[PDB]
């Protein structure tokens, strides 16, 4: 998978075989780093109207 | 089954027989109305073409779709603000009830603001608030009037109604004992005022019971 | 800015049309936004595809404009029904509906035309100068209680009058201003006084 | 503010009628030497009614007020030639 | 491919915006109704039937709610009804007497005049009733004596 966002230390407990998270509205939410066995939350980068 | 419209009840009509009530009840009903939506706004460029220059270049061919969509959503948000403003902001000033609650026996403590409360909301207001329950170009603009301000507006309207009757709407608020205001209202419904003064305690108790029943209904049924 | 409500309407319509016109300047994926150029530059085999793209785009723009017009026409129909109801119950009569025909107590209304709209001059009555008074719901005279037919009892400090409730017009309390009912052991707040009998 | 970051607005404590709405109870406006200020909009001057069980306030004078209520009635009867617009 | 995707996403956005516009028109109608109810119901006393709760309207109290308003309608409803014999007028001395504000009733023996919405019988007097015509016209006139104070 590919995307843009900020990776942060997560609070979830992924199963040993789960890789990619998913929110309710079919949006990627967290990922499992392939090398380090740590789960990273993907918070999309800040934006807003001017 | 074939649904029944209602219970059959033939009226004993007769050319020289009338039926006159001898007693009454003071019933409090509840009517719920929506006033506004959530002020949603969508950024078409980021939704359609999230972080992609080529996609944006292709999208720029379609003219001014985004301008009119954003304009429509902005108009929607403005319209919601206007709706709330016109529904609630109908009192020129912010009246507040005096500490004395000598309202002819009527008890409004369940609708007047609670000085020890989360956001100065009344009991029924708090019940209503408690009985009701991202970054992909979709945002939710905040309403112009925060719930505290709407609570203040309802408090001003309620205090005006309690301490002045209807005069506070027509012009300057004119105080009046609540019993005399209810006498006005009874005269307004074709029941002479002496009915009130001779049955003041009963009417006050009935009103309190009705408010309690409304409280229980709201607390029980979500 | 007073007539903004009307101006807004006009502006909106104009804006809509403008966007529609500007939608003729978009390629929608075609090789040119001018149909004549595509017809002059390509043979039918691919001119048909190009014109198909242009037609799809322009048809979508037209449908969008039509839907916007329909929704705005629903808005204006609602406003027109409101205006008709106001004219019926406000000009051709006298509405007792509160705040529906101007702030205060409604006296009358006068309609005025305006470009794509109407303007009501609502003539209303508003109390201005007010005075405090001590009041009582009724008064004993001979054990019986008297209640005021129209108006309320007031006291300027020493004497008791009966005055209509929308304009201080003190009148002596008599048996043609007040009606009897029962006795004055039940009403709460009664005060003593004499009821002159004509 | 709860609506976001505002730059160029002088934050004052005094409340005033809302002129340019920002959000979350905050409105901005140009005021006096002159500058742009953002403030928590006021709902109106507060007041207390001297209510008591044996006191009534009665008017003695009056004013006849003519107010103005504006209502749109009709749009511009636009008509679009579909075939000429699409396929001129 | 990106042309296809852009067309699809634009169509989805247009559908969403149109649905939002229609629902917002609905909510604007609801908000206009709520404003009218608050003006004519809270700030005053409505005489429109079933516009401010079943029964005769006395008053209303507004209450906030998330994106909405809640009216507490205080109304007056007659409960206990009695059967009385009635007449459109009573004939005293050839004149026909009609009630100024009320209706004649009879418990079998005597004729009284009561307000229409609450049984409060009062002896018939020339101050409760007004005279009109004679007793050869009204269909159903009854006989009685109008006490003169
Ligand atoms: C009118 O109705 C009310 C309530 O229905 C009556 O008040 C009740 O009176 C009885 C006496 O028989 C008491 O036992 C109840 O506790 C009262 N209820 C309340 C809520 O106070 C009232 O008496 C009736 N009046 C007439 C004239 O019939
Ligand atoms: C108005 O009614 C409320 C309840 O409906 C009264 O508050 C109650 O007061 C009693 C006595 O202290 C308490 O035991 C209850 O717990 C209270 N209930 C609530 C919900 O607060 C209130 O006292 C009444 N007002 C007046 C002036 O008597
Ligand atoms: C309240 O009104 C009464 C009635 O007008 C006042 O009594 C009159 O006062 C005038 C003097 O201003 C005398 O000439 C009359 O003879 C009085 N009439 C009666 C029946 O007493 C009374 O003074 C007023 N009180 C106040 C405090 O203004
Ligand atoms: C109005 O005047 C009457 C007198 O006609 C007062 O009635 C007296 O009340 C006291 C109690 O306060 C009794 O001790 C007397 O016996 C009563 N007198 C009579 C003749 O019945 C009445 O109290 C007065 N009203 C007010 C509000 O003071
Ligand atoms: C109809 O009502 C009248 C008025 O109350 C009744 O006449 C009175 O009856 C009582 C008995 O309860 C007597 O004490 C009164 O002296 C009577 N007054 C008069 C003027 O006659 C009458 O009895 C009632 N009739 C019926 C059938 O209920
Ligand atoms: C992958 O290799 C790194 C060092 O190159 C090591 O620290 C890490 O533990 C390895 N991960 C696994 C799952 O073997
Ligand atoms: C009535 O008395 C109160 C005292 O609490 C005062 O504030 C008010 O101004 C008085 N009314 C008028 C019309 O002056
Ligand atoms: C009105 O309130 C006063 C207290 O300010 C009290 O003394 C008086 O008894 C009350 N009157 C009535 C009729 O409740
Ligand atoms: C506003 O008041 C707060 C205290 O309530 C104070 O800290 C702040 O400095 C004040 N700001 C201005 C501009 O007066
Ligand atoms: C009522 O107000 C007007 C001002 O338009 C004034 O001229 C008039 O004297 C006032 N009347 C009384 C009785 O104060
Ligand atoms: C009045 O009389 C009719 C029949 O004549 C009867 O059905 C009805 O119940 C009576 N009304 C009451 C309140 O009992
Ligand atoms: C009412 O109906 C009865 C039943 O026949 C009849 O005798 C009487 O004359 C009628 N009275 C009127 C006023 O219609
Ligand atoms: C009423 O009395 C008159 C005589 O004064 C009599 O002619 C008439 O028949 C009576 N009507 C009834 C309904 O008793």
């Amino acid at each position: 998978l590919t995307g843009t966002g900020v990776l942060t230390e997560s609070n979830k407990k992924f199963l040993p075989f789960q890789q990619f998270g998913r929110d309710i509205a079919d949006t990627t939410d967290a990922v499992r780093d392939p090398q380090t066995l740590e789960i990273l939350d993907i918070t999309p980068c800040s934006f807003g109207g001017v | 089954y074939t649904m029944s419209l209602g219970a059959e009840n033939s009226v004993a009509y007769s050319n020289n027989s009338i039926a006159i009530p001898t007693n009454f009840t003071i019933s409090v009903t509840t009517e719920i109305l929506p006033v506004s939506m959530t002020k949603t706004s969508v950024d078409c460029t980021m939704y359609i073409c999230g972080d992609s220059t080529e996609c944006s270049n292709l999208l720029l061919q379609y003219g001014s779709f985004c301008t009119q969509l954003n304009r429509a959503l902005t108009g929607i948000a403005v319209e919601q603000d206007k709706n709330t403003q016109e529904v609630f902001a109908q009192v020129k000033q912010i009246y507040k009830t005096p500490p004395i609650k000598d309202f002819g026996g009527f008890n409004f403590s369940q609708i007047l603001p609670d000085p020890s409360k989360p956001s100065k909301r009344s009991f029924i207001e708090d019940l209503l608030f408690n009985k009701v329950t991202k970054f992909n170009g979709l945002t939710v603009l905040p309403p112009l009037l925060t719930d505290e301000m709407i609570a203040q507006y309802t408090s001003a309207l309620l205090a005006g109604t309690i301490t002045s009757g209807w005069t506070f709407g027509a012009g300057a608020a004119l105080q009046i004992p609540f019993a005399m205001q209810m006498a006005y209202r009874f005269n307004g419904i074709g029941v002479t005022q002496n009915v009130l003064y001779e049955n003041q305690k009963l009417i006050a108790n009935q009103f309190n019971s009705a408010i309690g029943k409304i409280q229980d209904s709201l607390s029980s049924t979500a | 800015s007073a007539l903004g409500k009307l101006q807004d309407v006009v502006n909106q319509n104009a804006q809509a049309l403008n966007t529609l016109v500007k939608q003729l300047s978009s390629n929608f994926g075609a090789i040119s936004s001018v149909l004549n150029d595509i017809l002059s530059r390509l043979d039918p085999p691919e001119a048909e595809v190009q014109i198909d793209r242009l037609i799809t785009g322009r048809l979508q723009s037209l449908q969008t404009y039509v839907t916007q017009q329909l929704i705005r026409a629903a808005e204006i129909r609602a406003s027109a029904n409101l205006a008709a109801t106001k004219m019926s119950e406000c000009v051709l009569g006298q509405s007792k509906r509160v705040d529906f025909c101007g702030k205060g107590y409604h006296l009358m209304s006068f309609p005025q035309s305006a470009p794509h709209g109407v303007v009501f001059l609502h003539v209303t009555y508003v109390p201005a100068q007010e005075k405090n008074f001590t009041t009582a719901p009724a008064i004993c005279h001979d054990g019986k209680a008297h209640f005021p037919r129209e108006g309320v009892f007031v006291s300027n400090g020493t004497h008791w009058f009966v005055t209509q409730r929308n304009f201080y017009e003190p009148q002596i309390i008599t048996t043609d201003n007040t009606f009897v009912s029962g006795n004055c052991d039940v009403v709460i707040g009664i005060v003593n006084n004499t009821v002159y009998d004509p | 503010t709860r609506a976001g970051c505002l730059i160029g607005a002088e934050h004052v404590n005094n409340s005033y009628e809302c002129d340019i709405p920002i959000g979350a109870g905050i409105c901005a406006s140009y005021q006096t030497s002159q500058s742009i200020i953002a403030y928590t909009m006021s709902l109106g001057a507060e007041n207390s009614v001297a209510y008591s069980n044996n006191s009534i306030a009665i008017p003695t004078n009056f004013t006849i007020s003519v107010t103005t209520e504006i209502l749109p009635v009709s749009m511009t009867k636009t008509s679009v030639d579909c075939t000429m617009y699409i396929c001129g």
